[PDB]
């Protein structure tokens, strides 16, 4: 049986307008290893997206972190778009500074 | 105190190609130190830790020859698995391995590990005795029958008891200054407005290593569960972890509710509540 | 089934004639098709191969014609020589297990040599006094003739075999028949075998 | 370049069998095949570098060891009548589509008892007087009889040197009593030379038969002479 | 140091 990824969109440090930070997208507990991850800013894709190399947990499920350098603002909206075989279309999870 | 060395190997079959994608990741105290990838421009073992640069080019050439051999072992095994489960090469198939040893506080072998998995499910696993095998499916029993006749368990035991322990001892002595570290969590409770006369108190836990942590919310010394909304432990990116626990409480009686954090490398569990600015 | 079928099981072709050796498969995954040739007391050696992308490959007298749609291939030896008389194996390989070769049953080709001046005759070889058996030889006959086994169990007879005399560029078929019994003679030795009517019998 | 010795192996039921294969070409892969008459060579197992792979339908029957890159051996635990087949050893410089260089092979026959093993009776027969008169040629017929098993290698020797010119030998030996099983075999050979060559007394003719049977460490209890791996020959000079 | 597996699946 194939497992659906667990998506989490958050910042490295508590979000503060004007202060530089890192936007993280943590996808874990998925099988097979093949996955498509893209970070979004107001519906548009981000070019300077870095990712941690493929690793799997004790329960054989795969995990990787997608991060980019960003300056949070009240007007700009951030989200993470992920795609897997377990899904029917790419899943978009919005970033909440309070969560 | 206790230590551990692991080698997380992966083999994803590519349809239309002869060789699969082989990724071997080495770990010391649940932290990356060596890594191999066949997808890389020049496929060879590379250090993932700054203290690992101490090893000469003789060692890297020796480990690359091991990975190049393993790359072919997984290639033939993946084809053998297709025959057992009656599958097609036109589809992608994953084969994973978890091998290593975990040392005690006295720097002595506590247990030997060798686990295999096919399609994210347990295939074959070497028992604690390092002499017998555990086979899940009837397909894994064929592998067990083959490996018992060739005496594969004896060769794994020789490494797991000897070489695996022998190499971990010199790995700990080469970088003890950065390996033995327990980052204490930085906890703070945040106020959030909710529907009607209710508010959400989110107890945060940031900057801690390892990921093994517990967050508790309680009222009058009684732990709250099935009502408390928690989130999965997530990595920050710099090498530390994050986690939070929230609960919907009525405004005015919010000072009664207390948050507790349970983590290693902490003298006693941290007790805190919301501070009004 | 999921195997490699080779036809015919045995083939007899005259010297110079074109010998067609057919090979069929069912699995579309097969893309590499090599041919191996083995001589008596020797292992199979790579003769000529072909890939799925190509429909024809020529290497002198040997040519492979491949049909991907019909899933069939054939080996052609346009100028057959008695030196080609060997067992041919048609192998098939897929990208999944490129290291493995799935061989066919095989084809035992027998190139019959052309005899320019045939002189069929049955001769009697004189005993070396060490043995009580009398040896009879039927030689210099055309390759069309077939040697049959004797009706008597005590009379031993060997099948048709070819020899090459390069210095004289001469080839000849021969058959040996022997028995220790007194009633056995060279005249009534190859009586069961359909020998030519113009066979020379010495007086 | 792939070597396989001995060419023929004789073993008893239950006794262990070990077949060695040499390459000396620094090849990474070394294959092992099973060849039965009028049947495709079935892949048994192969050795890539130091990694062993055995086929799921034959792993219980065969075992393999590789101490160095040059030598790879096939081991049979308990021998039985079903193992009676030729064993071909192949070698390739890669684990893929590249050429498989096969060895000469080893013919193995395993029986219940080694009692019916017999050495051959080699006898040369001088060419016919009528053959020399009718044709400008003379044919020498060699006769090997009463040998068991089928394991034999015939050779023609003229003036000490081996010759392949004008040599005709049967591909398979004939059964003496084909009606009943465990029967002795017979093989014939032909040597055609010019009429002047035979009439010359200076020329020497020899027929050598290399018999493969019992070994130095093989068991024997019977009164009859041990049918060990021996050479039986028959000589003839000529008549002027 | 990593380990090399002996016989295949």
């Amino acid at each position: 049986i194939q497992r659906t990824p667990k998506i989490q969109v958050y910042s490295r440090h508590p979000a503060e307008n004007g202060k530089s930070n890192f936007l993280n997208c943590y996808v874990s507990g998925f099988h097979p290893s093949d996955i498509e991850v893209d970070l979004l800013k107001n519906g548009e894709r981000i070019e300077k997206v870095e990712h941690s190399d493929l690793s799997f947990s004790k329960d054989w499920s795969f995990y990787l972190l997608y991060y980019t350098e960003f300056t949070p603002t009240e007007k700009d909206e951030y989200a993470c778009r992920v795609n897997h075989v377990t899904l029917s279309q790419p899943k978009i999870v919005k970033w909440d500074r309070d969560m | 105190g206790p230590h551990s060395m692991r080698y997380f190997e992966t083999a994803v079959s590519r349809p239309g190609l002869e060789e699969p994608r082989y990724i071997s990741v080495g770990y010391v105290d649940n932290k990356e130190f060596v890594r191999f990838d066949s997808d890389a421009e020049n496929p060879r073992y590379e250090p993932r830790a700054p203290w690992m640069e101490q090893e000469g080019p003789e060692y890297w050439e020796r480990e690359t020859q091991k990975a190049k051999g393993q790359e072919q072992w997984f290639r033939v095994s993946l084809r053998n698995l297709l025959g057992y489960y009656n599958q097609s090469a036109g589809g992608s198939h994953t084969l994973q391995q978890m091998s290593g040893c975990d040392l005690g506080s006295d720097w002595r072998l506590l247990r030997g590990y060798l686990q295999f998995a096919y399609e994210g499910r347990d295939y074959i696993a070497l028992n604690e005795d390092l002499k017998t095998w555990t086979a899940a499916d009837m397909a894994a029993q064929i592998t067990r029958r083959k490996w018992e006749q060739s005496g594969a368990a004896e060769h794994y035991k020789a490494y797991l008891e000897g070489e695996c322990v022998e190499w971990l001892h010199r790995y700990l002595k080469n970088g003890n200054a950065t390996l033995l570290r327990t980052d204490s969590p930085k906890a703070h409770v945040t106020h959030h407005p909710r529907s009607k006369g209710e508010v959400t108190l989110r107890c945060w836990a940031l900057g801690f290593y390892p990921a093994d942590i517990t967050l508790t919310w309680q009222l009058n010394g009684e732990e709250l569960t099935q009502d408390m909304e928690l989130v999965e432990t997530r990595p920050a990116g710099d090498g530390t972890f994050q986690k939070w626990a929230s609960v919907v409480v009525p405004l005015g009686k919010e000072q009664n509710y207390t948050c507790r954090v349970y983590h290693e490398g902490l003298p006693e569990p941290l007790t805190l509540r919301w501070e009004p600015p | 089934q999921q195997q490699v079928r080779q036809s015919p099981q045995s083939l007899t072709v005259w010297e110079g004639e074109t010998a067609i050796l057919n090979c069929s498969y069912e699995d579309s995954t097969f893309n590499y098709f090599p041919w191996y040739q083995q001589f008596p007391g020797e292992g199979p050696a790579l003769l000529i191969s072909i890939r799925s992308v190509s429909d024809k490959k020529e290497d002198g007298r040997f040519t492979i014609f491949f049909n991907k749609r019909e899933k069939k291939l054939s080996l052609h030896i346009t100028d057959s020589q008695p030196g080609d008389s060997a067992t041919y194996f048609c192998a098939a390989s897929e990208t999944s297990g490129s290291w493995q070769l799935i061989f066919g049953s095989g084809t035992t080709v027998s190139v019959s040599p052309n005899i320019q001046n045939p002189d069929p005759a049955v001769y009697q070889l004189r005993d070396s006094k060490s043995s009580d058996k009398s040896v009879c030889l039927f030689t210099d006959f055309d390759s069309q003739t077939n040697v049959s086994q004797s009706k008597d169990s005590d009379v031993y007879i060997t099948d048709k075999c070819v020899l090459d005399m390069r210095s004289m560029d001469f080839k000849s078929n021969s058959a040996v028949a022997w028995s220790n019994k007194s009633d056995f003679a060279c005249a009534n030795a190859f009586n069961n075998s359909i020998i030519p009517e113009d066979t020379f019998f010495p007086s | 370049t792939v070597k396989q010795n001995p060419r023929y192996k004789l073993a008893r039921v239950g006794k262990p069998v070990n077949l060695i294969c040499s390459q000396t070409m620094n090849h990474d892969t070394m294959y092992w095949y099973q060849k039965k008459p009028n049947q495709a060579p079935k892949l048994l197992l192969f050795y890539y570098d130091k990694i062993l792979n055995r086929e799921a339908d034959t792993f219980e029957k065969f075992q393999s060891s590789r101490p160095n890159n040059s030598f790879c051996s096939l081991y049979i635990g308990s021998a039985g009548l079903e193992y009676s087949a030729m064993y071909l050893c192949a070698s390739s410089r890669d684990l893929g589509r590249d050429t498989q260089y096969f060895g000469p092979g080893t013919r193995l026959t395993v029986l219940e008892d080694l009692k019916n093993v017999f050495p051959p009776e080699v006898a040369v027969f001088e060419p016919s007087e009528a053959e020399i008169s009718h044709t400008q040629k003379a044919t020498l017929v060699c006769l090997a009889t009463g040998f068991y098993p089928d394991h034999v290698e015939l050779s023609w020797w003229v003036n000490g040197k081996e010759v392949h010119s004008g040599v005709c030998t049967d591909p398979q030996p004939l059964k003496e009593q084909p009606a009943l099983n465990d029967s002795r075999y017979a093989l014939s050979s032909r040597l055609r030379v010019s009429a002047t060559f035979w009439q010359n007394p200076r020329n020497h003719f020899r027929c050598q038969v290399q018999f493969y049977g019992l070994s130095e460490n093989d068991e024997w209890t019977q009164d009859r002479a041990k049918p060990v791996t021996q050479i039986v020959s028959a000589e003839a000079w000529g008549r002027a | 140091a990593s380990n090399e597996n002996m016989e295949t699946m």
